């Protein structure tokens, strides 16, 4: 079958001009538009634009002004640029082989949005980097870790090195109005395992070479 | 005028082996002039890109289990799962490619697995006294193991209701007992903290008859 691989920088500050490139394998280069979709939690899925093998896009009016979509056919690749990003342009982003580019092909044909790339995490954001600080959430009980203020994603969170695992979560980050991250993980034990055993939550930063073990503790 | 595309329900829990339906009606006719209805389906698997299941309809993508299928005709359209099984949780989308640019997609059904209510169990954290030196204060609301996913938290400082102060995330549910667990963080500026004393958050859930509540004072 045909597959779909794409890679390009998926952090990048406002202002800057967002640069993805797809290369195709497994099929032919021709017969279908060469397309992009992004995906966030807030807007969906929403189609960007669409190029064929001779180079004529076709893109989504409210992006209209700040997409360009090229092909390089000696290279079975296309690419996206989205100029001027903000905030709001952080989503995941897809390439995919899109309908026929004849009426025939598009009639006769299964092809429509039936591949795609696996996606590049996009971020937009004028944060540096920044390690985060380690908060205890102090006491069947319950306990954790605060983890605040860090840029970029993500941290890694464990609990006693690994060894304990059960009645764990660690919530997903959310991004604080300062522009930094956030995010908790917390774990239930026996009440009585409070006098015996000992809870250390690791948090690991590698972007800002960031190492904490906290403990937990009454 | 871009077509809107209005997908029903946002949220379908289904009993395992049960069937489930969802519905997706456009603004403007999918049908087009070649003929077709361009009518898509699509499945997505947490971290992983959207799957075509359905095209034109009611056409099955090849290797896509029979349990799928869809119908309908014009404005009104409706994906069918005949017996929801393990692996069909997850995030599904129609899209139409009759009318572009640009193409448009539903707004998403999230397929989970109804289970029993569950009440959580409440626990609630003050700031860290390491916390308090960056002039900064975090008390964080703890909802644990608990069914259905809708939940309401309301703090309390010195017994006044708070507004626009706190972030929620929420766990993906269980794998094993198909539960959520719940975070939210209220946000003080260490003044606003140290000027009052007894801290509270109120949950309200289906499982609890009335709504329970943790507190301390420091």
């Amino acid at each position: 079958q045909l597959q779909l691989q794409q890679w390009g920088a998926g952090l990048l500050k406002p202002s800057e001009t967002l640069s993805l490139t797809c290369a195709v394998y497994g099929g032919s280069f021709s017969g279908y538009y060469w397309t992009w979709i992004r995906q966030s939690p807030g807007k969906g899925l929403e189609w960007i634009g669409e190029i064929n093998h001779s180079g004529s896009t076709t893109y989504n009016p409210s992006l209209k002004s700040r997409v360009t979509i090229s092909v390089d056919t000696s290279k079975n690749q296309f690419s996206l640029k989205l100029n001027s990003v903000t905030a709001a342009d952080t989503a995941v982003y897809y390439c995919a082989r899109g309908y026929g580019d004849t009426p025939t092909i598009r009639r006769y044909y299964y092809y429509g949005m039936d591949v795609w790339g696996q996606g590049t995490t996009v971020t937009v954001s004028s944060a540096s980097t920044k390690g985060p600080s380690v908060f205890p959430l102090a006491p069947t009980a319950a306990l954790g870790c605060l983890v605040k203020d860090y840029f970029p994603e993500p941290v890694t969170v464990s609990w006693n090195s690994g060894a304990l695992t059960s009645g764990v979560h660690t919530f997903p980050a959310v991004l604080q109005s300062s522009g930094l991250y956030s995010l908790s993980s917390v774990v239930t034990v026996p009440s009585s395992s409070l006098g015996t055993q000992t809870y250390i939550c690791n948090v690991n930063h590698k972007p800002s070479n960031t190492k904490v073990d906290k403990r937990v503790e009454p | 005028a871009d077509v809107v595309m209005t997908q029903s329900p946002l949220s379908l829990p289904v009993t395992l082996g049960q069937p489930a339906s969802i519905s997706c009606r456009s603004s403007q006719s999918l049908v087009h002039s070649d003929g077709n209805t361009y009518l898509n389906w699509f499945q997505q698997r947490p971290g992983q890109s959207p799957r075509r299941l359905i095209y034109k309809v009611s056409d099955r993508d090849s290797g896509v289990p029979d349990r799928f299928s869809g119908s309908g005709s014009g404005t009104d359209f409706t994906l069918k799962i005949s017996r929801v099984e393990a692996e069909d949780v997850g995030l599904y989308y129609c899209m139409q490619g009759t009318h572009w640019p640009p193409y448009t997609f539903g707004q998403g059904t999230k397929v989970e697995i109804k289970r029993t209510v569950a009440a959580p169990s409440v626990f609630i954290f003050p700031p860290s006294d390491e916390q308090l030196k960056s002039g900064t204060a975090s008390v964080v609301c703890l909802l644990n193991n608990f069914y259905p996913r809708e939940a309401k938290v309301q703090w309390k400082v010195d017994n006044a209701l708070q507004s626009g102060n706190s972030q929620e995330s929420v766990t993906e549910q269980d794998s094993k007992d198909s539960t959520y667990s719940l975070s939210s963080t209220l946000t003080l500026s260490k003044a606003d903290y140290e000027k009052h004393k007894v801290y509270a958050c109120e949950v309200t859930h289906q499982g609890l008859s009335s709504p329970v509540t943790k507190s301390f004072n420091r």
